[PDB]
């Protein structure tokens, strides 16, 4: 058995037509989750971003 | 009995007012207020989703 402890941060997760949570992705993690975040999108265009 | 000092515990069913379909009503479930009419759907919820 596994323990794990929990903090506050912000995540952002997929539903679906059906209703139930498909995929999710954190938003502190790395760089390219951090822009994922921001542009509120899965996928980003080759780029230079804010 | 008491009022204002605990979450609610005990208390009896209140008698409610028959749905009525396709007209102007001043809707309020169990704790929504707004207004709107209302109609049979299709959306599939979730067993726990309200």
């Amino acid at each position: 058995y596994y323990v794990g402890y929990l903090q506050p941060r912000t995540f952002l997760l997929k539903y679906n037509e059906n209703g139930t949570i498909t995929d999710a992705v954190d938003c502190a993690l790395d760089p390219l989750s951090e822009t994922k975040c921001t542009l509120k999108s899965f996928t980003v265009e080759k780029g230079i971003y804010q | 009995f008491e009022l204002l000092h605990a979450p609610a515990t005990v208390c009896g069913p209140k008698k409610s007012t028959n749905l009525v379909k396709n007209k102007c009503v001043n809707f309020n479930f169990n704790g929504l207020k707004g207004t709107g009419v209302l109609t049979e759907s299709n959306k599939k919820f979730l067993p726990f989703q309200q």
